[PDB]
């Protein structure tokens, strides 16, 4: 986004240690648990009745991996998140009717998961850079709403 | 919390809205749709065209609910329980959206009540709308 | 921001009708009245104890005209707000220490003031153009915070 | 509204914080200053440098009040009256900022209570910080 080479490195390097599979299933499940109203989009996933039920739901897990997947690919175009997510931005608007606020909630969930995972390694300065990334991604995703 | 003053201000200004609440409710929606387009993601099933009967009908519903909260200014949590439940469990509108409508409700009133839309009334109406929003969102989690 | 030519004309046409002196005083006064916390920056202005005290305060009125004066100028450089507002941004940050949320609150108050003043002339779509405008200024004023 | 499970969850998590609360207070502030540089507008009289004794001490201060609120999870309003006053009439911090500190506090706990930071505990703590926020900004106007 407006990441400092140093900030760029920090993101880049932490990410290389990330198991997208696991992180994505956890980000998306925590989202459905902490902010229950986000479940309005996943009725078809099944039983989201309990934390246990969300976290275990494989439809959830698999959607999480698909989401982090795309996010992951986006960290490769940090200079053009806008152009990187244009089609996903129109999809989310025009087909899925997802309020961009959701993009923001996930971002924050995402940061809590990384801290959870990397403990010590997820320093204030490393968090600061991730925050700029999640905000940049949500902004790019909301970009084509009309 | 709403003070005696706030309550007088709100009953007074809403009093003036009178029979126009319906139209003012619809107007607030349109303003909302044009200025904050993300709000539309909640009405995919609506004709959001200018003078949509759907919007018209929706405006009355919102207005009737506000009128009902003024009527029960001393028992809003109870007077609005049903709507609180609906929003919490069915519609699941993200909280941030409430602030957007409030703002647009304020604009519509300003535009319609030059004489009553005083600094003091503005302040009271603002607090009021915040109160209603808090109620409608109280059962979210 | 994202102002269509027709949004730019609509902004400009109405602004021609505005009495910046009066609107300035009205918007600032109303801010201190609706969001009393905002009074934290004006303890040298005197009595802000009641609405009349605020609204009628010679100092609040004078400051308001100064703020809307700077704002009017921004309306002529709709192309380069960040540029236009840079020194002001650094000042608000470094000297005044004004939280940028204040700038968004004032934009909203201003939109209510224009609605108050123009009645029906302040159409749904005229308001949409102004919302974009007040957001751009607020962004422009926060750009140099660090 | 905090449920019985929530209060339980909160009491457990904080229980583990223990002698480290001050340190976590401090780290959360540090994380906030860095991630949301606008929050620094309220601390112009502080040395915001890493390991600043001012930040340290304030960290302690914030932690302790949090502690006090867990202890009075049942009577927060009353337990934090003095604090809601200070914030509403003296400090006058914009309400938006309360969400930033809250988040940074979650982040800090996540980073330090791996085993304890489950999805259900995460939820409860969030709701808690939100309740705390509400109390602290209830006398704003
Ligand atoms: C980091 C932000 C996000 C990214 C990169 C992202 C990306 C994706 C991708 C790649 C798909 C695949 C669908 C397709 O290509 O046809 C998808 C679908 C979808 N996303 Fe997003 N997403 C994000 C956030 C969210 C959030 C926060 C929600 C809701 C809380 C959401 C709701 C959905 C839904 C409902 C679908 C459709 C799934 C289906 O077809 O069953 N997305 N998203
Ligand atoms: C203080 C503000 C609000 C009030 C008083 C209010 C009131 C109402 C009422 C009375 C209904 C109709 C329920 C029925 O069928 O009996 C309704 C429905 C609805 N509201 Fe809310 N509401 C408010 C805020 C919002 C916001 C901010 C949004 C989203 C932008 C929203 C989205 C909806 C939707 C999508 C429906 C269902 C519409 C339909 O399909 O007919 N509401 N609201
Ligand atoms: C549209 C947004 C704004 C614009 C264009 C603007 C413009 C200005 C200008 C031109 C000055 C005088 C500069 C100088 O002293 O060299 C000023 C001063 C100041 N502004 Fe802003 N302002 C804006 C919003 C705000 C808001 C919302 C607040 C507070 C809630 C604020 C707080 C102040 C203060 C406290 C001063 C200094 C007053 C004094 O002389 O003691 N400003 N502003
Ligand atoms: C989690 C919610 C918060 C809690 C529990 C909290 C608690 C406290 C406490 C216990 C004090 C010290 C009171 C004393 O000195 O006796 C304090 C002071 C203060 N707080 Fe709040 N606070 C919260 C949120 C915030 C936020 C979000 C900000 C600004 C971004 C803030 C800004 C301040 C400032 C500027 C002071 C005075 C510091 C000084 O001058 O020493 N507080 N707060």
């Amino acid at each position: 986004v407006h990441l400092t080479p140093e900030e760029k490195s920090a993101v880049t390097a932490l990410w290389g240690k990330v198991n997208v599979d696991e992180v994505g299933g956890e980000a998306l499940g925590r989202l459905l648990v902490v902010y229950p109203w986000t479940q309005r989009f996943f009725e078809s996933f099944g039983d989201l009745s309990t934390p246990d039920a969300v976290m275990g739901n494989p439809k959830v897990k698999a959607h999480g991996k698909k989401v982090l997947g795309a996010f992951s690919d986006g960290l490769a175009h940090l200079d053009n998140l806008k152009g990187t997510f244009a089609t996903l931005s129109e999809l989310h608007c025009d087909k899925l009717h997802v309020d961009p606020e959701n993009f923001r909630l996930l971002g924050n969930v995402l940061v809590c998961v990384l801290a959870h995972h990397f403990g010590k390694e997820f320093t204030p300065p490393v968090q600061a850079a991730y925050q700029k990334v999640v905000a940049g991604v949500a902004n790019a995703l909301a970009h084509k709403y009309h | 919390m709403l003070s005696p003053a706030d309550k007088t201000n709100v009953k007074a200004a809403w009093g003036k809205v009178g029979a126009h609440a319906g139209e003012y409710g619809a107007e607030a929606l349109e303003r909302m749709f044009l200025s904050f387009p993300t709000t539309k993601t909640y009405f995919p099933h609506f004709d959001l065209s200018h003078g949509s009967a759907q919007v018209k009908g929706h405006g009355k519903k919102v207005a009737d609910a506000l009128t009902n909260a003024v009527a029960h200014v001393d028992d809003m949590p109870n007077a609005l329980s049903a709507l609180s439940d609906l929003h919490a469990h069915k519609l699941r509108v993200d909280p941030v959206n409430f602030k957007l409508l409030s703002h647009c409700l304020l604009v519509t009133l300003a535009a319609h009540l030059p004489a009553e839309f005083t600094p003091a009334v503005h302040a009271s109406l603002d607090k009021f709308l915040a109160s209603v929003s808090t109620v409608l969102t109280s059962k979210f989690r």
